[PDB]
C-alpha cells in the first residue's frame, strides 16, 4: 500500500464531494462535521485497491 | 437520493446531503426506513426529475 506523506496544505472541504460519491467515510476520533475545523500534525496518506 | 449516500441520514454524518440538502439533529428520537427503489425511481435516460 502506497503512503503519501502531505505538508503545507490548505486541506480543503470536509468530505472531498466534487466529483466523486465516497460509500464508507467513517471517522475515528475526530467527527467529520468538525474536520474542516482543526490542523493536523502529521497526516498520511495510505492508498491502495 | 441515490446509493451511497443514504449513509449520510444519520445524526452526525456530514456530505451532501447532510450539509447541503437534509440535516438530522444529534437529539433526535425516531427512526430512518431506506430501501432501493431501482425498479420505480429510475428509468432508461436517467431520472431528470
Amino acid at each position: 500500500w502506497n503512503r503519501k506523506r502531505i505538508s503545507n496544505c490548505v486541506a480543503d472541504y470536509s468530505v472531498l464531494y466534487n466529483s466523486a460519491s465516497f460509500s464508507t467515510f467513517k471517522c475515528y476520533g475526530v467527527s467529520p462535521t468538525k474536520l474542516n475545523d482543526l490542523c493536523f500534525t502529521n497526516v498520511y496518506a495510505d492508498s491502495f485497491v | 437520493i441515490r446509493g451511497d449516500e443514504v449513509r449520510q441520514i444519520a445524526p452526525g454524518q456530514t456530505g451532501k446531503i447532510a450539509d447541503y440538502n437534509y440535516k438530522l439533529p444529534c437529539d433526535f428520537t425516531g427512526c430512518v426506513i431506506a430501501w432501493n427503489s431501482n425498479n420505480l425511481d429510475s428509468k432508461v435516460g436517467g431520472n431528470y426529475n
